C-alpha cells in the first residue's frame, strides 16, 4: 500500500496575503471526517484550481502501491508495473520539518508535516494519530484528483 | 558638551540582580582638548 | 541545568536503562552537578570577559553546524528517545578538551 | 596577429577524424559523440530527432567553447537498444524528411509559378 | 573573497523563484553542463499531468556534498518570523539547505556572495578547493545557459 494519508478536502481560501507568484498559488484547506489544516501550493497554469473546490488527497509513499521501494529516478520507459494513474495532479517531494505542539513533557497531541515539492511546499496539520506515518527525511508522493 | 547617550558603546552597562544585562542612561561629557591628568583627578568623575 | 528529578522527562529523552542509571548513581549526579558548577563558573569569566553582553565571537570550529551534520548523517530522529549517555557525553567532552 | 583563418571552423586538416565515439561508464547504455568541425545547426536538429524515440531515455548536445568547433552528443538510451542505432535512425529520419519537405517545397514552387 | 557576479548572480535569482518549471529539453541541455553530474536524471517535481521540473531541483544537483545552510533572502519580511508561517514561507524568502539539497528559498547576493556563512564559504569548509572550484564553474555554466 504505502498510502500514509488520504482524505477529501475543500479549497476555502486561494492567495489569502495576495499573488506573489505568477505560475504558484498558495491555497488554503479543510478536510471533512479527519478536520485536518492544509496548506498547498500548486502550479496553477497546468492545473487550474477555483473557490469551493473539492478533491480527494492521497499521500502515498511509492506510486506502485505493491510494496515495491522506489529508487528515486526518473525512468519514464517503465511505465508497465500499474502505477497509480487515477488522479490528475501528482507530486514528488521530501518532508523536511515535523513540528508538535507539545513541550516535550508528557506527550504528543497534535503534528505539522512539512513537505516540500522541489520548492512547492506543504503543510498538514491535524491529529497524530493519523500523521504517525510521517517520518523526517522521507520522500513523498502527493496525488489529487478533482471531485464533482 | 553634555549628552545622553544612545548608544550601548557609551552608555553603562550594569548586571541586575535577576542576572540580566541592564542598560543605563547617565550623563557623559565630551571635551575638546585634552587633560586627562586633571580630569581623572577630579572628585566628581569616573576615574575608571 | 541537568535535570534528574523528573522521571517522565527523562522518559521522554532517554532510554530505560539510561534513566535507570541516571536515577540510581549518585555518582552520576554528583559528577552533573560538577559539570553544572564548572559551566556557572565559565559563565562568571566570561562575563569578566565580555562586558555589554556581546556574544558574536570568532571562534575556529562551528559546532552547530557539526551537530547539524552529524544530525542528517546519522539519520537521528528527534522524536524518539536517545541511547547517549550524559557520562559519557562529559566524558568525552573531557577527554576531547 | 592571432586571427585564425576562417576556413578552419568548418574544414578538417589533416589528422582529425570527424567522430569519435566514448561509452561513458558513469551510467550503462551511454555514449557521447564527438563531431569535430560542425556546430549548433548539426547539433540541435540531431537532439531534437533523438528526444522523439521513446527508448532513447537522454539526449542533449552542447559546444564546450564557441571558439572552437566541436560538438559533444550525449545519448543514453534503453537496454536492448545501442545509442549509435539510435544515432543512425536520427540521421536516417531527418534525410527522409528534408526529403519530403524539398520535393513539397519544388511542388508548390512549380504551382505558385504559373498557376 | 571571489563569488557569483553579474549576469549569472541575476539570473540565479530567477531560476530559484519558486514559480520557474522546466520541462524535459530543457532539463537535458541544462544538466550536459554539469561536470560532476551522475548521470542520473533526477524524479521530476511534477510527474502528471507532464513531467516538469524546478529549478531549486537542478540547483540542488549543482550543490556539491551534503552542505547544510540556512540564510534569508534580501526581500524577506522582519514579521515572518515572529509570527506563523515560520517555516511555510509566503514569499520564499527563507533559504534551507539541507543534505545537499535546496528544500526551499531564493538565492541571492546574501546566499553566494562574498560574504561570511555564505553556501560558497561553507562549501569551502566542508568539502575543499576542488569542489569548490568545481561548485564555481558548474553554477557559472548551468545559470549561463
Amino acid at each position: 500500500a504505502g498510502i500514509l494519508f488520504e482524505d477529501i478536502f475543500d479549497v476555502k481560501d486561494i492567495d489569502p496575503e495576495g499573488k506573489k507568484f505568477d505560475r504558484v498559488s498558495r491555497l488554503h484547506c479543510e478536510s471533512e471526517s479527519f478536520k485536518m489544516d492544509l496548506i498547498l501550493d500548486v502550479n496553477i497554469q497546468i492545473y487550474p484550481v477555483d473557490l469551493g473546490d473539492k478533491f480527494r488527497l492521497v499521500i502515498a509513499s511509492t506510486l506502485y502501491e505493491d510494496g515495491t521501494l522506489d529508487d528515486g529516478e526518473y525512468n519514464p520507459t517503465d511505465d508497465r508495473p500499474s502505477r497509480a494513474d487515477q488522479f490528475e495532479y501528482v507530486m514528488y517531494g521530501k518532508v523536511y520539518r515535523i513540528e508538535g505542539d507539545e513541550t516535550s513533557t508528557e506527550a504528543a497531541t497534535r503534528l505539522s508535516a512539512y513537505v516540500s515539492y522541489g520548492g512547492l511546499l506543504m503543510r498538514l496539520q491535524g491529529d497524530a494519530n493519523n500523521l504517525h506515518g510521517f517520518e523526517v527525511d522521507s520522500r513523498v508522493y502527493l496525488l489529487m484528483k478533482k471531485l464533482a | 558638551y553634555m549628552h545622553l547617550p544612545q548608544t550601548d558603546n557609551k552608555k553603562k552597562i550594569i548586571i541586575t540582580e535577576d542576572g540580566e544585562f541592564k542598560a543605563l542612561q547617565e550623563w557623559i561629557l565630551e571635551t575638546d582638548g585634552v587633560s586627562l591628568m586633571r580630569v581623572l583627578s577630579e572628585k566628581d568623575v569616573d576615574p575608571v | 541545568r541537568f535535570d534528574y528529578t523528573n522521571e517522565r522527562a527523562l522518559r521522554r529523552t532517554l532510554q530505560e536503562d539510561l534513566v535507570k542509571d541516571v536515577l540510581s548513581n549518585a555518582h552520576i549526579q554528583n559528577e552533573l552537578e560538577r559539570e553544572f558548577e564548572r559551566m556557572r563558573e565559565d559563565r562568571e569569566v566570561l562575563r569578566v570577559i565580555f562586558p555589554t553582553g556581546d556574544s558574536k565571537v570568532v571562534l575556529p570550529c562551528n559546532l552547530l553546524r557539526m551537530i547539524w551534520n552529524a544530525q542528517k548523517i546519522f539519520h537521528i530522529n528527534p522524536r524518539l528517545p536517545s541511547d547517549l549517555h550524559p557520562i559519557k557525553v562529559v566524558e568525552g567532552v573531557k577527554e576531547l578538551s | 596577429m592571432n586571427a585564425p583563418p576562417a576556413f578552419e571552423s568548418f574544414l578538417l586538416f589533416e589528422g582529425e577524424k570527424k567522430i569519435t565515439i566514448n561509452k561513458d561508464t558513469k551510467v550503462p547504455n551511454a555514449c557521447l559523440f564527438t563531431i569535430n568541425k560542425e556546430d549548433h545547426t548539426l547539433g540541435n536538429i540531431i537532439k531534437s530527432q533523438l528526444l522523439k524515440d521513446p527508448q532513447v531515455l537522454f539526449a542533449g548536445y552542447k559546444v564546450p567553447h564557441p571558439l572552437e568547433h566541436k560538438i559533444i552528443i550525449r545519448v543514453q538510451t534503453t537496454p536492448d537498444y545501442s545509442p549509435q542505432e539510435a544515432f543512425t535512425n536520427a540521421i536516417t529520419d531527418l534525410i527522409s524528411e528534408l526529403s519530403l519537405l524539398e520535393e513539397r517545397f519544388r511542388v508548390a514552387i512549380k504551382d505558385k509559378q504559373e498557376g | 573573497v571571489m563569488g557569483i557576479v553579474q549576469d549569472t548572480l541575476t539570473a540565479v535569482r530567477k531560476f530559484t523563484k519558486r514559480d520557474v518549471f522546466l520541462e524535459r529539453g530543457e532539463v537535458m541541455n541544462l544538466l550536459m553542463f554539469l561536470s560532476t553530474w551522475d548521470g542520473k536524471v533526477p524524479q521530476p517535481a511534477i510527474l502528471k499531468p507532464r513531467p516538469l521540473w524546478t529549478g531549486k531541483q537542478i540547483f540542488s544537483l549543482i550543490i556539491p556534498g551534503h552542505i547544510n545552510c540556512i540564510r534569508t533572502h534580501s526581500t524577506h519580511p522582519d514579521d515572518e518570523d515572529s509570527g506563523p508561517y515560520k517555516h511555510i514561507s509566503p514569499g520564499d524568502t527563507k533559504v534551507v539547505v539541507e543534505n545537499g539539497e535546496l528544500i526551499m528559498g531564493i538565492l541571492c547576493k546574501k546566499s553566494l556572495g562574498t560574504s561570511a556563512g555564505s553556501l560558497v564559504h561553507i562549501s569551502y569548509l566542508e568539502m575543499g578547493h576542488d569542489i569548490t572550484r568545481l561548485f564555481y564553474s558548474n553554477i557559472q555554466t548551468v545559470i549561463n545557459n
